[PDB]
């Protein structure tokens, strides 16, 4: 308002954050033209944006081959955990379809976590809606310490799922140092 | 709701006296725990004694014991200096006390500005026989003296005549100053704390930067801060007691650390205390005017500076000056409430 | 969306920020932290309004990393590459100003590279402008493997910068995921 | 001899160079004690050294979790290609045995190439027998650009194998930049 | 084989060597190249015979990377860490001498770290002494992510080196495979 | 087998004349390709003309044309300067020649030490009408003049009275010196080449380091090399023709680039050529003695230096001095064969 520029950010609890990367994305970039790459990419992400609206996830950003969204925004929902899992399901099938077309071995790696966030925009120019917090950080590390073709979830994301989905030991502490060092019990959806 | 409360931020250099002010607020306005703090008092006693003996040899010229016998007690003290969990056995107090009686040790204490020594030294050492008791219960003045370094930000709440206060305590040492920012927005007023007595001392952080100078430089940073343009400062010129003692002692002169004090003549509006030496008046006002030169040179009636000669260990002086402020804080939370 | 031949891309990140980031009751669960980041990113955006930086196009911020490019408003020759560098120095100065007032010490870590890209919009929902290409990934790696208070540039970018009057020092070699090893330089002040 | 220190190195043609790494070695190191790790490692490598003598490969060095040898040394053999493949077979089974014991998902990744080398020792102190050349470099990149649980071989290694083994397209140009940039036709043994 | 508590490990590599390496008829298919590497590694081994480096234990050479450790001949305290550093400088001086005569310009890239290791023999055939541990991997990464003519050290290693009288500058942060991100420093001359 | 052959290494700075010596060895001792080299001769002609015109303006004081008309030919030359695959159309030769006739252009040619100009300039420009012919066949003297920079190491083999030679050619420019090492082991003798005439010139690499000085410094590096303790140097003081021309021209004095030449008086053992000016003698010997001071000051009868005044473009002078060496090379491959 007066001495600090007005901030367009607000706290939100009970949300679930999804992160996904493209497994073998670099080998795909090796095969095709610079242009054809941007179309496969641009097309796949156009598809993901649809699934987002269906599954009730608000898409945040696209950073290269890293896609992420969050259910529970803009307005609060109980299903927030189930939505992201569902989105995660769809994303994994969708990528396998474009895996046919290209004939290359690409796949999605998903990671989800639940907790609070701060959402909004930073700075003055080129506003892009974003989310920030330790929970968002954890979710990203969940994606990073994930497993190919699988939805990697946390402790917190299991207590909002009401055990509707069936999981198994996740062993995320051995694929990511942050998961190790923070004693995070991870699971994989069946 | 949020506006009926006054959020106060205590800023100032390390060991200036900020944590003590919060203590006084608990004494004064806040409704089994005294047991835990005994450990920390015993620690101050230990740290004090060992710091003085260690210094004896390292000073130039070095300082000898008055009694050659005490050499063994010196060895004893030095030998248990870095001990992890120290027992505080009965011998410790006897050795410690004997040393404090030694005239050559006190000689080294008088030159303490030449090294780093905690403020509660003489106070605690003078009451070893009180503190060693195993049924010992710390007085209130003991809790005020107990020195523990602050790292982080600690909020205290209180109420005065149903008026609410949220006080914020922070670390004043350099590494800690980076956390201050997280209280700048929504602050009602600054209470900047200064160790008036430390004109003959350097800071711990480098053993070279003069403590009063560091305070001035830090004040300037806060005063001309880009996020504090609106915010007024309540300047506490703390440790007025220690200052006076140093002035009357006449050992180390102020003119030797701040040559400008040589030009200084005492102001007109000066309101000396009853039976206050004119030289003490002259000194404390000089120190105030060094900070007023900083605040005068900028701000443009956008924020203001209100000085107060203080002594944080004195609960009486603090009740008085804090009431002096309750006045202005109301008026300040009103200026920002409108503009 | 179209393609370009010689766009200069820059990533400037603040490594020490995540450490500063904390969540507690005192700082409104990390909000007072983001408040500072806002003042920083905003202080960086102010630079875009300088006549000398009218060629600079801010692409986005990733976490606390600022991403910008020169030469999108195009169709003497390599003068926009030097501009990107002047801009990096500009950011450093702004960040130093923040330090003065926040009693902190954030250092900037920069990576610049130039070459062919593909600019355009992506996504169905809220279509947003992004650029793609090896040229951009490499710039990213120049940052991620760079040093504090240093601008790391590729060999060719280095070559050009010298024709413009800057000197460079070989950092050594770096392994790029997919491009193999490659030689880099730090710009001198 | 006189102005340059005497070199203990000699050229050798018609040799085949094998490189192997431990897939998921880091996740294994996450699970066990520092000591237990060195024993699993030390034990596995003691086993590999046996297979080496059997399969006629001369073991060169152990660098962390990277093991490498070469058939055709010390003295020339025709079977040099078949030996390394055979060694590669054994190594892949052996690792799966210790994968049981630990219960962790570790596996070997093999890479082989054939050509000339220089072998010997460098410097004065702590002599360790070694091999050097572009072919050795290529073989290492073959390991690096390899595929889990598989023996990744080259063009040159197929013309010495006399097609006794059955292979398939290797696609190594998309897993390693050196393989890409040098136009190397890779294959995978069935 | 036994374990230790405070061993100082060092990797010194020559990034520019592989470029120099060539195979042609003129240089006996790369043999004249290895001949130079021999003169270098041998010139480095000569340093071990200096009384001041009698604590230094050469472990091996990996390609053109020299690996050595101080404090294996153990059971004031951290004086062997400073020794390892003096040794790195020693290598740089030897390498400069080579340059004078080879009309080349190889720069050394160094990484040092200290901590618990496990020393011993491995393999059935020709049993050879190697050391293992996180302490050693990290030292390796200090080299691989280091800068030319620079000694890169971990934070704790940094701390100790300062008690001994050296100053350090924060390089920034580095991601270690398995240990996450971590802060590093360059030693000053 | 391996010992019945003499491996010779040609070392020396860039453009000193090394590649030319190898050429002479083909002329002299070695048994359709002249077609390819015409392209490169045409390139030298082009590079020469455009370098002189470009320099005219950049010199201080600048140089004007003698005929204002030629300005357009200057534009023509400058316009096709960086052209990729140049056609060498009939006009090019007319424009080029006209420029070379212009007296003000030759004025700029005389100051060529003040910039970088290839050696074969005047030679080629003087025979444009010969070179433009489309049935043109390069003489042998043309091939000797044709300037192409060497990058890499090139081996040449020959036989003389059934004695074998393996000659190694290398790049003499700084970036190239790093490859030399790969020939140091197994070398029979060094033939170090020097451009005697270049005392008034700086090297390309920085446009500041004096060419003769760079040659001295480079010689010192080779002479006191740690891997060349045994190896003797056959010092070719090349370009004796150009040297003499510069000495007689009396335009630029040697004493101005190497003040020590002022002290120099001509030696006793000096064996001047028939009808050689005493000043030419004095000069060439001075240049030799600068290199002899380097070799004298170390080596300890472990290796030796044999000077020869040479001219690589002159096939006759080369046959003579090379035979002078065939002698010593036998004797040298014998010293190392025993010790
Ligand atoms: C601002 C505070 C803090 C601490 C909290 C936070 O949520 C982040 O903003 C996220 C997590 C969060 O905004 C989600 C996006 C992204 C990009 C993941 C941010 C970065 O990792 C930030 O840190 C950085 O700027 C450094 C890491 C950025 C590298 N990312 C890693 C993930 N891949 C997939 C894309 C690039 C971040 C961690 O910083
Ligand atoms: C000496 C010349 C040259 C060019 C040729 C050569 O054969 C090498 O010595 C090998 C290939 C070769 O000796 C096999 C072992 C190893 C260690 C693979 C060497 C290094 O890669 C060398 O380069 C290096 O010193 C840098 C790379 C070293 C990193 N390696 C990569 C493979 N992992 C498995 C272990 C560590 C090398 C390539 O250098
Ligand atoms: N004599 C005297 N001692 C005082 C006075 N004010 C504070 N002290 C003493 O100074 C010591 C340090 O004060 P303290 O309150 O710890 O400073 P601080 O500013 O909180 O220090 P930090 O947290 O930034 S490191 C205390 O142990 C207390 O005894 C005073 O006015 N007079
Ligand atoms: N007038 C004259 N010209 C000479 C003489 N020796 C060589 N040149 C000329 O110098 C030019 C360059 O000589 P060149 O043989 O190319 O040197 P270089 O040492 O091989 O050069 P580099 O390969 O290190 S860059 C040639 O074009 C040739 O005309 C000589 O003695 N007299
Ligand atoms: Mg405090
Ligand atoms: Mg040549």
């Amino acid at each position: 308002d007066m001495m600090f520029h007005k901030i367009y950010i607000q706290k939100h609890d009970n949300v679930s954050i999804l992160f996904a990367d493209i497994e073998g994305f670099t080998s795909l970039a090796s095969q095709c033209t610079a242009q054809e790459l941007v179309m496969t990419l641009n097309e796949l992400f156009a598809r993901f944006d649809k699934l987002a609206a269906e599954n009730h996830c608000l898409r945040i950003k696209i950073l290269g081959d890293c896609y992420y969204c969050v259910s529970g925004l803009p307005e609060a929902r109980a299903d927030h955990a189930h939505c992201c899992v569902e989105m995660g399901m769809d994303m994994i099938e969708a990528i396998s379809l474009v895996r046919e077309m290209t004939g290359v071995n690409v796949n999605m790696r998903v990671g989800i976590h639940s907790g609070r966030v701060h959402c909004g925009v930073l700075g003055l120019r080129k506003w892009q809606f974003d989310v920030w917090s330790n929970d968002v950080t954890l979710a990203n590390h969940m994606e990073a310490g994930g497993k190919a073709g699988r939805i990697h979830i946390t402790k917190a994301t299991l207590s909002y799922l009401n055990g509707d989905y069936e999981v198994e030991p996740g062993c995320g502490g051995e694929r990511n140092a942050y998961l190790k060092e923070h004693s995070i019990e991870t699971f994989l959806i069946l | 709701v949020y506006r009926a409360t006054h959020r106060l931020l205590l800023l100032g250099a390390g060991e200036s006296g900020k944590s003590t002010i919060v203590k006084q607020m608990r004494i004064l306005h806040v409704n089994g725990e005294k047991a835990t703090k005994v450990q920390d008092i015993k620690n101050n006693l230990k740290e004090a004694i060992e710091t003085i003996v260690a210094a004896m040899s390292n000073l130039v010229p070095p300082v000898e014991l008055a009694n050659p016998e005490n050499q063994f007690r010196v060895d004893y003290i030095l030998s248990v200096m870095n001990v992890p969990d120290f027992d505080f056995p009965p011998e410790f107090y006897e050795h410690a006390k004997a040393l404090w009686e030694d005239e050559g040790v006190r000689a080294c204490y008088e030159r303490s500005n030449e090294y780093q020594l905690i403020d509660c030294a003489q106070y605690f050492l003078d009451k070893i026989d009180v503190i060693k008791q195993d049924d010992y219960v710390p007085s209130d003045q003991d809790l005020l003296r107990c020195r523990v370094l602050t790292s982080g930000i600690f909020e205290t709440k209180f109420q005065v005549d149903k008026v609410n206060f949220h006080m914020f305590d922070v670390g004043g040492q350099r590494d800690e100053r980076r956390k201050w920012i997280q209280c700048f927005n929504d602050v009602t007023a600054i209470i900047f704390v200064v160790a008036s007595s430390s004109y003959n001392m350097v800071i711990r952080e480098d053993n070279q930067t003069n403590r009063l100078q560091e305070a001035l430089n830090l004040f300037k940073s806060i005063w001309n801060n880009r996020w504090l343009r609106t915010i007024s400062v309540i300047l506490f010129l703390n440790k007025q007691d220690l200052l006076a003692e140093k002035v009357l002692a006449g050992k180390s002169k102020i003119e030797d650390y701040f040559p400008e004090f040589a030009r200084y003549t005492t102001p007109e509006d000066a309101t000396p205390e009853p039976g206050e030496d004119p030289r003490v008046t002259r000194a404390k006002y000089f120190i105030r005017d060094e900070f007023l030169r900083i605040s005068t040179a900028s701000g443009d009636g956008r924020h203001y500076c209100y000085p107060h000669f203080t002594c944080a260990v004195d609960t009486e002086n603090i009740r008085r000056v804090f009431n002096d402020c309750r006045d202005i804080i109301q008026r300040m939370h009103l200026r920002q409430y409108e503009l | 969306h179209q393609s370009y031949d010689c766009v200069c891309v820059m990533f400037a990140s603040i490594p020490d920020f995540k450490e500063f980031y904390t969540e507690s009751d005192v700082n409104k669960e990390g909000l007072e932290c983001l408040r500072l980041l806002n003042e920083i990113i905003a202080d960086f955006d102010d630079l875009l309004s300088k006549p000398k930086f009218s060629g600079v196009e801010k692409i986005k911020t990733i976490g606390s990393t600022y991403m910008a490019a020169t030469g999108l408003s195009a169709i003497r020759q390599y003068m926009h590459i030097g501009t990107m560098v002047e801009f990096a120095y500009a950011l450093v100065g702004k960040l130093d100003a923040i330090n003065k007032h926040s009693f902190n010490d954030f250092k900037l870590r920069v990576g610049i590279n130039h070459g062919p890209v593909i600019a355009g919009v992506i996504g169905a929902q809220k279509p947003q402008y992004d650029i793609w290409g090896n040229t951009v990934n490499v710039a990213s790696r120049m940052d991620s493997t760079g040093v504090l208070d240093k601008i790391q540039v590729t060999e060719e970018t280095s070559l050009i910068l010298q024709t413009l009057g800057y000197t460079c020092t070989c950092r050594g070699i770096i392994n790029v995921k997919g491009k193999g090893d490659l030689k880099t330089y730090f710009v001198n002040t």
